[PDB]
């Protein structure tokens, strides 16, 4: 899993 | 729609990578912040939810050598400590 997505999980 | 006001270290952080202003939405501070990290290659290359803020501005505001994006509540808590909302 990308940092991008983990952070996109954090928001959202 | 309640705009937030970063405190001085987070505003410094935000400015360093483009940002033009003093007040923001949460969305905006979260896109600039995520930008700062990825841009500062502060992220761990093999387990990239881990972030290092030792000898960085980011640890100055969060008070820790590292942290994990997964920790959603802990991370929001630290961001808010750095905002007047």
């Amino acid at each position: 899993t990308s940092f991008a997505e983990y952070w996109k999980l954090l928001s959202c | 729609e309640t705009l937030v006001r970063p405190k001085p270290l987070l505003l410094k952080l935000l400015k360093s990578v483009g940002a033009q202003k003093d007040t923001y939405t949460m969305k905006e501070v979260l896109f600039y912040l995520g930008q700062y990290i990825m841009t500062k290659r502060l992220y761990d290359e093999k387990q990239q939810h881990i972030v290092y803020c030792s000898n960085d501005l980011l640890g100055d505001l969060f008070g820790v050598p590292s942290f994990s994006v997964k920790e959603h509540r802990k991370i929001y808590t630290m961001i808010y400590r750095n905002l007047v909302v």
